[PDB]
């Protein structure tokens, strides 16, 4: 509505299940959380210091 | 047998296969060998 954008779909559910099926420590790893999602519409990725 | 070629793979907590580099595999050989065995006979493995 305002320039805010909020992703309501996540596509890695299949990958997430697969990674979980191995072991408890596979799904709860930090690296299970780093799996990326496509960006919201258009938009410009940047880092500020 | 020492300094002979050897291959290894890491299995991390979450399941992943990381192939071992000849230098790594070697440095694990040095303390590893004599826990594994020759023809017809077998040894045991430990940490």
């Amino acid at each position: 509505w305002q320039s805010y954008r909020t992703r309501l779909n996540t596509l890695f559910a299949r990958q997430l299940v697969a990674r979980a099926t191995t072991g408890i420590d596979t799904i709860l790893s930090m690296e299970t959380q780093n799996i990326q999602e496509p960006q919201l519409g258009k938009g410009f990725y940047a880092t500020f210091v | 047998y020492k300094n002979a070629s050897m291959q290894g793979l890491y299995i991390f907590a979450d399941m992943a296969s990381k192939d071992m580099t000849p230098e790594q595999s070697n440095v694990y050989r040095d303390n590893s060998y004599q826990q594994f065995d020759t023809n017809n006979v077998r040894r045991v493995n430990n940490r």
